[PDB]
């Protein structure tokens, strides 16, 4: 007669979510929160539970981009660029202005040769080069605004600290947006971030999300710190129960770390959710031991059962 | 909208009533709908050069239509005019249109209708002086050396991890290459060259006529692009656009019946195509081949627009990528296959 008592070796927040999920022996119908959910497989179960998972734990539910917002939130951003790194692959010579073939990490690109900073002058295919690119980039991410920040993120990329803040509406969203960014580049933070610019698809608790890499700390203090003036007013209070809450409407965790080949591409949300279905669904094929079917589903995804918003070590 | 009404005035259509008009597709803006005159116009426009090239190879579409008989299975709309300095065209409304991507959708482009698209097609490229003789961008092949930075700031994460796999195949990228290379060692002929679906309409919500519009990419080009997209269309639908986690091979073996069931599609069109167009292969014995080189570059095209509204690539779009690079690379197997023979 405690959620933590009959969910053992789950973090109070999971134990007492599980207490709103029951799946059926057999797995083939499940319930999150009175979204029920059928399906004719114990393998499609996995899916559509998952999903309503996602949507009842992480993100709290049940077209276009927008130039006025993006303007706005293109406005908000306190630097324009981010040097990067690339190979060059060849310079290319034009009366009209000279071009630089580089393969950067994500793709090969022909770049004015007005954006190197070093070398001074543009060396010879092969050698390492570092270019003026925009930090705002409006379409990289669909239903989203995103901006890397003016310091390049360490070579091996590393544990991303990932911050949430649940805007309640656009107009928090730029607020909030500007704050954030304003601390984390005063805090020299390693960081991407990114808001959503689609001003009818607020309330979301992931409206916006800062990635924060290298050392997080500072960072995430300056954040806070923003923020918590607006935290609860331009910030719905409600957060994901996979998340450490760090003021109403201000979460946090760290990108998955499945050691598992076939995990990647997941968010953290969509990766906690698929254990947790996993889990679910591996106890409904039996037949609490319950919490740990649970349990063991967290720890082979690399998940720490008792603070999820963290992987193990 | 003043350079739209100007046109509509000056060709006594009176004005666009904005109580009755609607945006359609593509990349440009287009209005339709009625005007105050009461006629159903179809408003096209595209953005000048700092003319338009884009409405001068639409135009030389229209000019080479107006000459042909009502019982050419290939038909305009109608143009009713245009202001090519202005970026403005204007043509007949095809009344209660549905384009070939929804009939395709709802299950309704049929082998019959297939055969219609094919006799379009083949009458096409029968008909070339006035001509853009300039090559189609497509493949692009310098951006399979390097995107432009500008280009890179508008795509999507997905889009950008698609043009990298591309980019850094480079059996796939000298295969694009020999690809354009042999469109000047070919009899070329009046090409669209920017087929898919969503290019053809058909009247009375599916009942009426078959039209091809969008002419914008016209040239005297080789007649390969317009067979292989159409097969490249079947492709797409087939392996990527009827399956919107499994097993790669299941997901590969999914597609692969889905493919065959489609076959007949492709092989309609064909069949169609060489009715209007008998004297082909005896021209071009090369055709079915580069055709599905063609088929199997117009998959990554389409899998590349597709990825716009996503941050990674899933699965399907990476086994449906994999097909296009089994059909370029082997492209006399996939000729075959495809229907394309004899
Ligand atoms: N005359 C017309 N009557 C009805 N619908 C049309 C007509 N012309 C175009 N459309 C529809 O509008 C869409 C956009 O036209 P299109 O010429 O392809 O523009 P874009 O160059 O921007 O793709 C077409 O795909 C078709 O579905
Ligand atoms: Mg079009
Ligand atoms: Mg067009
Ligand atoms: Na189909």
């Amino acid at each position: 007669a405690s959620p933590v008592a009959r969910h053992r070796g789950l973090a109070p927040r999971l134990a007492e979510a599980l207490d709103a999920v029951s799946v059926a022996p057999g797995a083939r119908r499940a319930s999150v929160a009175g979204r029920t959910v059928t399906a004719d497989s114990p393998r499609d179960l996995r899916g559509r539970l998952t999903n309503a998972l996602y949507e009842e734990l992480h993100a709290g539910r049940h077209t276009l981009r927008d130039p006025a917002l993006e303007a706005r939130l293109a406005a908000a951003v306190p630097h324009r660029t981010t040097p990067t790194r690339g190979r060059l692959v060849e310079v290319l010579r034009r009366p009209d202005g000279d071009q630089l073939v580089v393969r950067l990490p994500e793709v090969t690109a022909r770049v004015p040769a007005d954006r190197l900073l070093s070398p001074s002058v543009p060396p010879a295919p092969g050698e390492t080069v570092e270019l003026a690119l925009e930090a705002a980039r409006p379409a990289l991410s669909p239903g989203f605004f995103y901006v890397m920040g003016s310091r390049p993120l360490p070579r091996p990329a590393g544990a991303v600290r990932r911050i949430f803040l649940h805007a309640r509406d656009a107009d928090a969203a730029v607020v909030l947006w500007g704050a954030a960014l304003g601390a984390l580049e005063e805090a020299a933070a390693l960081y991407h971030a990114k808001v959503l610019s689609d001003p009818q698809d607020f309330p979301r608790r992931d409206a916006v999300v800062l990635y924060l890499h290298g050392d997080h700390r500072p960072g995430e203090r300056a954040v806070t710190e923003a923020v918590s003036r607006y935290a609860g007013t331009l910030t719905g209070p409600d957060t994901s129960v996979f998340t450490e809450e760090l003021a109403p409407g201000v979460a946090a965790a760290w990108d998955p770390q499945d050691p598992r080949p076939g995990q990647s591409g997941m968010s953290f949300g969509q990766h906690r959710a698929f254990a947790l279905a996993s889990g679910l669904i591996d106890c409904a094929l039996a037949d609490p031991g319950r919490a740990e079917h649970v349990v063991r589903a967290l720890r082979e995804a690399g998940i720490d059962p008792l603070h999820p918003q963290n992987n193990l070590d | 909208v003043p350079a739209v009404n100007a046109l509509l005035l000056r060709l006594g259509l009176g004005r666009l009533d904005a109580a009755a008009t609607t945006a359609f597709g593509g990349r440009n803006d287009n209005w339709a709908g009625p005007t105050t005159t009461g006629e159903q116009v179809f408003v096209k426009t595209v953005t000048p050069l700092p003319g338009c090239p884009e409405l001068d190879r639409s135009l030389s579409f229209e000019d080479l239509a107006a000459r042909l008989t009502p019982a050419s299975p290939l038909r305009s709309p109608g143009l009713l005019g245009a202001d090519p300095a202005a970026g403005v065209m204007v043509h007949r409304l095809v009344p209660g249109a549905r384009s070939g991507a929804e009939l395709a959708l709802d299950g309704d482009f049929d082998d019959d209708l297939c055969r219609s698209a094919g006799r379009a097609v083949g009458t096409l490229h029968g008909l070339v002086d006035g001509l853009d003789t300039g090559e189609a961008p497509l493949p692009p092949l310098s951006w399979l050396k390097a995107l432009p930075w500008s280009a890179v700031q508008e795509r999507s994460m997905a889009q950008i991890a698609a043009w990298q796999l591309v980019q850094d195949d480079t059996e796939v990228v000298d295969a694009l290459h020999r690809l354009r290379d042999l469109e000047r060692t070919v009899p070329l002929a009046p090409a669209h060259c920017d087929l898919r679906f969503d290019q053809f309409i058909r009247a009375d919500e599916g009942a009426g006529e078959l039209y091809l519009v969008d002419w914008e990419e016209f040239r005297l080009a080789d007649p390969a692009r317009d067979v292989g997209a159409f097969a490249g269309e079947w492709l797409f639908h087939a392996t990527y656009s009827v399956f919107a986690g499994l097993t790669h091979e299941e997901i590969v073996a999914r597609g692969s019946a889905s493919l065959r069931r489609h076959l007949p599609r492709i092989a309609a069109f064909w069949q169609g195509y060489l009715e209007c167009r008998p004297q082909a292969l005896a021209l071009d014995a090369g055709l079915p081949e580069r055709a599905a080189a063609y088929a199997g570059w117009h998959m990554y095209d389409r899998l590349i627009a597709t990825a716009e509204s996503h941050a990674t690539l899933n699965p399907v779009a990476r086994a449906a990528a994999g097909i296009g690079r089994t059909v370029l690379l082997g492209p006399s197997a996939a000729a075959r296959t495809l229907g394309l023979s004899a």
